[PDB]
């Protein structure tokens, strides 16, 4: 999503806190969109 | 134009060099071993 890594523990480890908490960030909002995205279809399915 | 509840006046002597080294997040001798600032600092770095 935009990270150095799809991996959190390489981030953890070879960067440090300042941009890896960056990292995270992109990989939690890339994450947390696409748990959204399954969420919203399955509540239409759901519906059908 | 804030208020803060409390103020903290911390004093040191420290070389040309290393100045850079108080600030969140870095990597320095200062930064490790002498004197190390959080990572979400609120507040001033004052020197002459």
């Amino acid at each position: 999503f935009g990270a150095i890594s799809s991996v959190l523990n390489d981030i953890l480890s070879r960067l440090d806190p300042p941009e890896a908490e960056v990292q995270i960030d992109r990989l939690i909002t890339g994450r947390l969109q696409s748990l959204q995205t399954y969420v919203t279809q399955q509540l239409i399915r759901a519906a059908e | 134009d804030l208020c803060f509840t409390n103020v903290y006046a911390d004093s040191f002597v420290i070389r040309g060099d290393e100045v850079r080294q108080i600030a969140p997040g870095q990597t320095g001798k200062i930064a490790d071993y002498n004197y190390k600032l959080p990572d979400d600092f609120t507040g001033c770095v004052i020197a002459w």
